[PDB]
């Protein structure tokens, strides 16, 4: 249901569009839309009396005019990126793919005096716990 | 990755760029407390071009703000986007300029050049890859021509092979605030041609005419004048910040429109201008932008361009648009106005196209043009000079500051020499 | 003209406080706000301690009609928009109102009649 | 084994290539993420994926080309673009500043600060290639990193690999429409570092492709994406034999044995054939007759230069698709009657036909439809002279008033070079007028 | 054996 390429005239919002063919930029863009276009046996035609609504219409026979009247992966940035990444010149920890990765998520013996006679490793066990 | 430096001097230059620094702050989406709140992502890979990073996500304006009198800095820090400016970059004296070029250049100026070059080369050396030195100042003042002319002299002798463009504010013909405008203009124009090798100067009157006719505002203050002169200077560097299909960078926007080395006086302009009440009645279409780019009223014209002839023109565009139209239409502008574009140069207009539109619009452009008609912009200052020099009206103030009269005429002799090559190409 | 003559020298002195602890680096800031009733413009000054590390400048926000929410139906702040116990959004910065001048209290008694004025100072 | 290194260098080139590897991948069923479609199949043979790819151990095939542009803007749009996790992390050499459209910044200053790595990588790639059949270059002819870097390589390369074919894909300046103002300079200067270093010059315009996007494909107001994919397909059509099976198969070597006659005369204008939309397509009879009695028409040449005010010399008629060998003979027989496709007296033969058997591919979302045949009349005519005369005539009209020469002989060069170019060009012209002479 | 496309093609053409 597109417009044929030869069609001149007016189609809305054609002037602000570009880069597509005339059948695609028109097809992408009213209820009563018709532009695209998506008894007779009880009377003989020689009759000359009167029937209402029978003096008006063509496109069909007289014997038919009385018919019609009656009827987070992939966050890295690769090598040598000459763009700007926030927190790129500040922090560190791994490679430039991982540097650009981590910069995107952050955008949004005591008491030894009184130790006498028990083993030094056993002494540190008391100090640690 | 390729960074730019902007310089602020003068009362006029400080107010323009403070309005200019907010235009990109809401173009790149930087909040006016220092943090960043941008909508898209594309305005983050080039944020270092015009800004730089600091701890905590608190983004920093890369600018230097210098004036003799600290009155206007008390207003910049009090402004809407003045809490981002770095007070290390706030270098100031204690006395006023006095609206004269003597107490801005040689004697008062000489005891601030060390203080200012120390912080300019601070950021210039910490820069990864310097590109340019933009400067906004007023020619008809005591500081813009006073100290805005030392820095461009003391940068070029220290960076001799880098492009640097300036944004001057030439005094208007028939409306003025001071009575000393040609003294501060002629003595600058010799120095401005000698080392800037690029200018951008349109008077205050043309800004009034655009705000009266093109934009139709009854009471235009200095705000929309500064916004409009900021719009034409945010699109001059848009190819350094946004992608595209056929872009023009600054050094690329230099050899394309400087035909002779001292022939570098240009004429800005902003395309998508309309009235406040006529937004919805106007088709923002690129054949209609350039009809408006190539007039004298809606484009920033201190002097009428039909009085001369266009020598070389740029047209940097912004926004998603077709290339076939803008190629054929610059061809249509060329042949329809063949009497107003020069001969002996077959292609005259640069076609630069960006990919991302500005904020509030869907396409935009900035008119950048070398006109031979700019000769009349310097006739009136010369005609004002010889009407006041011949009586020696204010030569005693310059004599009192240890400054001689011998090179006081060397400035006028060279701008009379300067316009001579303009009139060679009638 | 009618608002310039009616409220020429009537300035609303509103003491304020601002905190920035969500940032890595910050201090509890105390602000002074003046509200001109002549043309409905909000001017904010800064008072500093005896050895504050900040440069002693005069003003924090200039003489302008202050926007309602964030950085900019162009609706602005008015006198009834702010009171004691509410937080104002001054250009993306959350500032709480703490104290007021006694003249502004007498102003508020005459128009609406707010009473008992429970000020909430910080330390 | 018939691998083919394609060096795309410049703003243009990078674009006419980000939209060339797309179809260079689509045809050989290559996923925009290395590992090829691994759930169905597309029929290509575990060999056709070698002319332009290199199987690793996990299927992560990688492009066999080199994209070099000083400014990072464009190659950054690839690093962060539809096509990534595939283009070699280093096959995309990123520079720093730009070129301003001044040859010098490509054949003197920065022009040299990168050729050390660029040339390096192209050789690092030659190693794997067990039959580099040639060097197809993809750059502009009217910029800085397009004439500069390319010129530098052009000669530099020859002095290292020599014996080879240097066919070039260039975006020559259009007659009236034009961007940069110093194009008639950055162009006359590169036709002096290529006429003795590069063979066939598959040259392409911009106004011509633009007029064809409206007069045939019906796309009023096309862009560069619209232009790149068409120029991009001409590339694929040329490099068809090296990958696709077929009857008469023409190779990159044969493309310069029946094409370029005399040594210097190597300026062929290309002509794709089934340039049609989808509405007027499945209606017309794309007949081997019409797809040929159209590639020889004036409005269908992609280089604004009336193919009638001149004299054809050699004409390859590469034929991808369901082209039975018979129709081709009669098609060319008709061409030889038409008293208008005038010919010289030295080439009684004239046409080299390569009826490969592989219908074109549709780049998802594009004007080109599912036609089942395509021709690429890459022909050397003597009217490509009216494409230089202009650029040349312009040079003088401008050089007279020594215009835009300061920032030229300044970053490094020698005023004289300008003059020498004009001389070499006058010769190219002099020879063309003496070549078509009875 | 077959790829995960011929098995799909066979259950909507030949009812496998
Ligand atoms: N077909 C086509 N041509 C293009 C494209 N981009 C640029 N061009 C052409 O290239 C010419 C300018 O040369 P470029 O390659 O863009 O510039 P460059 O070689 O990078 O040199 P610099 O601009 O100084 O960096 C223009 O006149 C365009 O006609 C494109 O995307 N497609
Ligand atoms: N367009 C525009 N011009 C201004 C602005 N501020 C000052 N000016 C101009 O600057 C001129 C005087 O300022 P000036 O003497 O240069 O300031 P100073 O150099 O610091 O002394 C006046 O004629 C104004 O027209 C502004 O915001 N916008
Ligand atoms: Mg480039």
């Amino acid at each position: 249901p597109h417009y044929i390429p030869g069609y001149t005239g007016h189609c809305p919002l054609l002037r602000f569009s570009m880069g597509q063919t005339y059948g695609q930029m028109t097809g992408q863009l009213p209820p009563a839309h018709r532009t695209l276009l998506p008894l007779s046996s009880s009377m003989v035609p020689g009759y000359t009396g009167f029937v209402p609504q029978a003096q008006f219409i063509f496109a069909k026979n007289c014997s038919q005019v009385w018919a019609e009247a009656l009827n987070d992966p992939r966050k890295f940035f690769m090598s040598g990126f000459t763009g700007y990444v926030p927190r790129a010149r500040f922090l560190f920890g791994s490679s430039f793919p991982v540097l650009s990765n981590q910069a995107l998520q952050e955008f949004g013996v005591p008491g030894y005096k009184f130790q006498f006679g028990r083993t030094y490793g056993h002494l540190t066990q008391d100090a640690l716990g | 990755m390729r960074e730019i430096v902007h310089l602020q001097a003068g009362q006029c230059g400080n107010q323009i760029g403070a309005k200019f620094w907010e235009v990109i702050s809401d173009e790149h989406g930087i909040d006016p407390t220092g943090t960043y709140h941008g909508d898209s992502d594309l305005q983050l890979e080039r944020i270092n071009v015009y800004y730089n990073e600091a701890t905590g996500g608190k983004y920093v304006p890369r600018a230097v703000l210098v004036d003799l009198e600290p009155g206007t800095m008390d207003s910049v820090r009090s402004g809407p986007f003045g809490q981002i400016f770095r007070p290390d970059n706030f270098v100031f004296g204690q006395s006023g300029a006095g609206n004269n070029w003597a107490k801005g250049h040689y004697t008062e100026g000489a005891e601030l050049v060390d203080s200012v070059l120390d912080v300019v080369r601070k950021e210039a050396e910490s820069c990864d890859c310097l590109q340019g030195f933009q400067l906004t100042h007023s020619l008809g003042g005591g500081t813009g021509s006073g100290m805005g002319t030392l820095l461009i002299s003391k940068i070029r002798e220290e960076y001799p092979d880098r492009i640097m463009n300036t944004f001057s504010v030439v005094p208007s013909p028939k409306v003025s605030d001071t009575v000393v405008e040609p003294y501060n203009a002629t003595l600058s124009v010799h120095q401005l041609v000698e080392n800037t090798d690029e200018t951008y100067c349109i008077d205050n009157e043309a800004l009034y005419d655009i705000c009266f006719r093109t934009l139709k505002l009854t009471t235009p203050t200095y705000g929309d004048l500064n916004h409009l002169v900021s719009a034409t200077m945010s699109g001059v560097t848009t190819c350094l910040r946004f992608p595209g299909q056929l872009n023009a960078d600054l050094r690329k926007l230099a050899v394309n429109m400087v035909p002779f080395p001292r022939l570098h006086f240009f004429m800005p302009g902003f395309a998508p201008l309309t009235s406040r009440g006529s937004q919805q009645y106007r088709a923002l279409t690129v054949p209609e932008l350039t009809q408006q780019m190539f007039d004298a009223k809606n484009m920033m014209a201190a002097c009428d361009p039909r009085h001369g002839r266009y020598l070389t023109v740029a047209a940097v565009f912004r926004g998603r648009m077709s290339m076939k139209e803008v190629d054929e239409q610059m061809l249509n502008v060329q042949n329809k106005n063949s009497s107003y574009f020069v001969e002996w140069i077959p292609n005259n207009v640069k076609t630069a196209v960006c990919d991302i539109p500005p904020r509030g619009l869907k396409m935009s452009a900035t008119f950048i043009g070398n006109s031979t008609a700019i000769q009349e912009l310097f006739k009136r200052i010369s005609e004002q000079f010889t009407a006041m020099f011949r009586r020696k009206a204010f030569l005693h103030w310059y004599t009192g500051e240890g400054m001689d009269e011998m090179e006081f005429t060397e400035a006028e002799s060279n701008m009379n020499d300067l316009v001579s090559e303009y009139q060679q190409y009638q | 003209l009618k608002q310039f003559l009616e409220y020429d020298r009537k300035v609303l002195r509103f003491f304020c406080v601002w905190d920035d602890s969500g940032s890595v680096f910050g201090d509890r800031r105390e602000l002074i706000l003046h509200y001109f009733l002549s043309d409905d413009t909000i001017e904010i000054k800064e008072v500093l301690p005896h050895n504050s590390g900040r440069d002693a400048m005069s003003l924090f926000l200039q003489r302008r009609k202050l926007p309602k929410y964030g950085p900019p139906d162009q609706e602005f702040y008015k006198d009834t928009d702010l009171s004691i116990g509410t937080t104002i959004n001054v250009w993306g910065r959350k500032v709480l109102l703490c104290d007021c001048d006694d003249f502004t209290k007498t102003y508020y008694r005459t128009k609406y009649g707010i009473e008992n004025f429970t000020s909430i100072p910080c330390k | 084994m018939r691998e083919c290194i394609s060096v795309h260098v410049g703003q243009a080139g990078v674009q006419i290539g980000n939209a060339c590897w797309e179809l260079y991948c689509l045809e050989h069923g290559i996923q925009p993420d290395g590992q090829m479609p691994s759930d169905k199949t597309i029929g290509g043979g575990d060999d056709s994926f070698n002319t332009f790819f290199s199987e690793t151990g996990a299927g992560k095939h990688v492009p066999r080309a080199v994209f070099v542009d000083l400014e990072p803007t464009v190659i950054d749009e690839v690093r962060t673009g539809t096509y990534r996790q595939l283009f070699h992390p280093e096959q995309l050499i990123t520079g720093k500043e730009d070129a301003a459209n001044n040859y010098a910044r490509g054949h003197y200053t920065i022009g040299k600060e990168l050729i050390d790595l660029v040339l390096d990588r192209i050789r690092k790639l030659a190693d794997q290639c067990t039959g580099l059949q040639g060097f197809l270059i993809f750059h502009s002819f009217g910029g800085g990193t397009g004439s500069g870097f390319t010129s530098l390589l052009m000669e530099r390369l020859s002095v290292d690999y020599g014996k080879k074919s240097k066919l070039e894909f260039s975006i020559y300046p259009a007659p009236q429409v034009s961007t940069a103002v110093v194009e008639p300079y950055n162009s006359i200067l590169t036709t002096h570092t290529t006429l003795e270093h590069s063979d066939c010059a598959f040259m392409v315009d911009n106004e011509a492709i633009y007029d064809i996007c409206r007069r045939n494909l019906d796309i009023e107001r096309p862009t560069y994406t619209n232009l790149n994919r068409l120029i991009g397909q001409i590339v694929s059509s040329i490099t068809a034999s090296l990958r696709f099976d077929g009857a008469l198969n023409v190779d990159l070597t044969e493309f310069q044995t029946n094409l370029v006659p005399y040594p210097r005369i190597h300026f062929p204008l290309a002509t794709y054939a089934p340039v049609i939309s989808a509405e007027k397509a499945y209606h017309e009879q794309l007949s081997v007759a019409e797809i040929t009695n159209a590639c020889f028409e004036p409005a269908n040449q992609m280089v604004k230069c009336d193919p009638r005010h001149g004299k054809y010399m050699a004409c390859c008629l590469l034929y991808r698709g369901d082209v039975v060998p018979k129709d081709v003979n009669a098609a060319i027989a008709t061409i030889k009657t038409k008293r208008t496709i005038q010919f010289v007296d030295w080439c009684p033969t004239g046409f080299k036909v390569g009826i490969n058997y592989q219908p074109p591919t549709v780049v998802p979302g594009g004007d080109l439809a599912k036609v089942q045949r395509a021709v690429c009349m890459l022909s050397n005519t003597t009217a490509i002279a009216e494409a230089w005369a202009r650029l040349d005539h312009k040079f003088d009209l401008m050089y007279a008033k020594r215009a835009f020469v300061h920032w030229y002989v300044g970053e490094g060069m020698e005023e004289g070079e300008f003059s020498e170019a004009r001389e070499d060009m006058a010769a190219l012209e002099k020879d063309y007028e003496e070549v078509g002479m009875d | 054996d077959c790829d995960p496309f011929t098995r799909q093609y066979y259950q909507e053409k030949f009812g496998i």
